[PDB]
């Protein structure tokens, strides 16, 4: 290399200085024609030791005399791709599960950094070189175990949710900036982002309703830089949450006018402070269709802004969700202690408790009209903070389930907390999130599939599949029993239909 | 004794529009308005027209003449409000 | 609907190994002049609510039975030019003067991009549907304010200048 290199800048001054003008580039060209690409099998041969050496000086001509030859760089760039696969591989694989996401990430945007300073400084920054290494680090962070799981986009929603979550551990708004910024880089190399989408919808609505964010602000920029990640479409629901959940204040304060210019006193009674959001870009669904009954002096809160909504608002039904609600509540029965937050599951029990101290579990049915499993929930939550102790033989759920309130409680905390369901992560509801993403791929799938069907009315299984792939590349990577299960959909709707001279060629019903 | 002080819910709304509906009284369009309904006897039964404005919508002409008195926008779509039918 | 497919769906096997080939049309469609086209007032009644929520699984069983019927197809179009209209005009409205026009040619594509991905999923790309959204469309690209000019193309001629000019944001 150093030889060939040193006798090309030779000839190169020699034939500047003696030839005509128009004549250099085919002087160089026959002098690396019949120089380097007469000898490229040896120097292919040589490309994969000379990659995984990473010799810096060596590489940098060996781009230069492959980059000569017309048909020997395509070779180097499969090497240095492979080469980068492997080693992020090795420097992802051997991640632990104290903490993942974290680490990941980092591990992710060193190997990134390292090889970008590469390629700029001793490969001259060769597109074909830059998309060899995209390509590479697309293979490593999307590290499919096989037929199992993608822990990709999880892995990144938790990172995100980490940072962002108001920690006591301490991290200042800049750096969180310019670790969203950098993690951006690590991001657009997923090509699974709905599930990172609908994962990071359901971070988001976790961390906005119960206030855990710690400055809109953050909120907004990490929604900006998705918005220019992406596009509007993969941030219209983010950002119509941050919109409510901004407008929440304003919200607030309408009420409280409203409230406040009656002909009569309401008197609520309570700190109320409402979290209207949008029921079509809201992650959150009313899958627990269980009737749940309102407490009174809840009950005319209710009423007073169900009216509000009806008339500074119109054509709205408020669809109450009561398992994301939660409040303060007091217990001065047992003489004050502390002030304890409480979802409005268990306080509907706590007021049951407070009409009499003896209840029984029919009673609990009857005054709070809600499912079996709820109700097991918050009475089990309730024994597991011992805020009520089980006057049965055995503490667990029974068809009596008769017990009084435990006077024994004597935390030392003046604010007491007794839900702690902020994290959650049931692998039941990730599940349901995993579903929910291959339903909108099938409806993804079968929209492009009919938008192809009208266009040509007249394609095989293979242009097909080539043409989801393509069209579909930005958003995942679909299967092709995913198309086969649509088009067998599209089947049975009447829609679709193969071809009677042959079954690869498909038609319009 | 338990007494409540906070109670910050979460509440989800969705459009509930229904066909031939006022967004505001929530009944029919060509029966009379929830304000006028109240005291028939002195409510003529003829004022309450269908105002129609340029989104093709359709309110009670006292509906949509009370919503003008605080804000000068449509409650189904946030557009300014324009009459155009009487 | 979804009872009417099944008996729509179980008499075209069934006058299939029942009948001569000759009359399999006529069975289905006297089969739809008794259970479809007899309850026009009902469907159209109903096509409003579906139309408005966007339940894919009823929308797609309208249409089939009402694409059957000569006169089920044109109410549909009115309802869905309605509800595209109206959906139009919440995601152009209510924008902050800082960004209107990237935001303003976001919503609308946005809009234009999901019920065109819903049309072809649920309508098929019915080109009677795809002029419905092409009106309504027009209406809310045009929208005017109160004794004002159209906005429209002074917004898209700041967006497309906004998006062309040198800008170090990506
Ligand atoms: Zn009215
Ligand atoms: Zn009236
Ligand atoms: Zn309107």
């Amino acid at each position: 290399m150093e030889k060939v290199l040193g006798r090309l800048k030779d000839e190169e001054i020699r034939c500047r200085k003696y030839l005509h003008p128009s004549s250099y580039t085919k002087v160089i060209h026959e002098c690396q024609q019949r120089m380097v690409a007469d000898h490229l099998q040896f120097l292919h041969a040589e490309c994969h030791n000379i990659i995984r050496q990473e010799k810096k000086n060596d590489m940098a001509n060996m781009y230069v005399l492959l980059r000569a030859v017309s048909t020997g760089l395509p070779h180097m760039i499969q090497e240095l791709q492979n080469h980068i696969h492997d080693e992020g591989l090795r420097a992802t694989s051997n991640l632990t599960q104290e903490n993942m996401p974290t680490l990941f990430v980092e591990s992710v945007l060193e190997v990134h950094g390292k090889f970008v300073q590469l390629i700029n400084t001793v490969l001259n920054g060769d597109q074909h070189f830059m998309s060899a290494l995209d390509k590479a680090l697309t293979s490593v962070v999307n590290y499919r175990e096989p037929k199992s799981v993608c822990k990709a986009p999880e892995l990144l929603a938790k990172y995100c949710d980490n940072l962002l979550k108001k920690s006591a551990k301490g991290m200042t708004e800049n750096e969180v900036e310019d670790r969203l910024t950098s993690f951006i880089t690590v991001f657009k190399y997923i090509d699974d982002k709905d599930v990172f989408q609908k994962f990071y919808a359901r971070m988001l609505a976790k961390r906005l309703i119960h206030g855990l964010s710690m400055s809109m602000d953050s909120e907004e920029a990490m929604i900006n830089k998705l918005k220019q990640a992406c596009g509007y479409e993969f941030t219209s629901k983010l950002h119509r949450m941050y919109t409510d959940m901004s407008v929440s204040a304003d919200l607030n304060n309408k009420f409280n006018n409203f409230i406040k210019n009656q002909d009569t006193v309401i008197d609520l009674g309570i700190s109320f402070q409402i979290y209207v959001l949008q029921a079509g870009a809201w992650p959150l669904t009313q899958a627990p269709s269980s009737t749940f009954a309102i407490p009174q002096e809840l009950e005319k809160s209710v009423q007073m802004f169900e009216l509000f909504y009806s008339q500074h608002f119109s054509g709205r039904k408020l669809t109450w969700l009561h398992y994301l609600c939660t409040g303060e509540v007091k217990m001065n029965y047992l003489g004050k202690p502390y002030v304890a937050m409480v979802t409005t599951y268990q306080m509907a029990v706590l007021l049951a408790f407070n009409n009499s101290e003896t209840v029984s579990y029919k009673e609990l049915q009857d005054s709070t009209q809600m499912n079996e499993k709820e109700l097991t929930k918050t009475i089990k939550s309730l024994l597991d903070v011992k805020m009520i102790n089980h006057d049965s033989e055995k503490e667990d759920i029974d068809a009596e389930s008769s017990f009084s309130l435990n006077m024994n409680f004597s935390s030392k905390r003046t604010k007491f907390k007794i839900t702690t369901s902020m994290q959650k992560d049931t692998p039941q509801e990730m599940e349901q999130t995993r579903s929910a993403v291959d339903e909108d791929r099938k409806m993804y799938l079968q929209a492009a599939i009919v938008r192809i069907m009208k266009a040509r009315k007249v394609l095989r299984h293979n242009a097909l599949i080539q043409e989801v792939i393509s069209q579909s590349r930005a958003r995942f990577n679909p299967s092709i029993s995913m198309i086969k299960k649509c088009i067998e959909v599209l089947i049975d709707k009447q829609y679709i239909e193969r071809s009677q001279a042959s079954a690869d060629e498909y038609s319009y019903v | 004794r338990f007494e409540v002080k906070k109670w910050n819910a979460v509440a989800l709304w969705a459009w509930d529009i229904v066909v031939d509906n006022c967004a505001i009284c929530r009944n029919h369009i060509m029966d009379l308005c929830i304000e006028c309904q109240a005291n028939q006897a002195s409510a003529t039964s003829e004022e309450c027209t269908v105002a129609w404005g340029v989104c093709n919508h359709a309110f009670h002409f006292h509906c949509i003449s009370r919503w003008l008195k605080t804000r000068q926008v449509c409650p189904l779509d946030n557009r300014e409000w324009e009459f155009q039918k009487y």
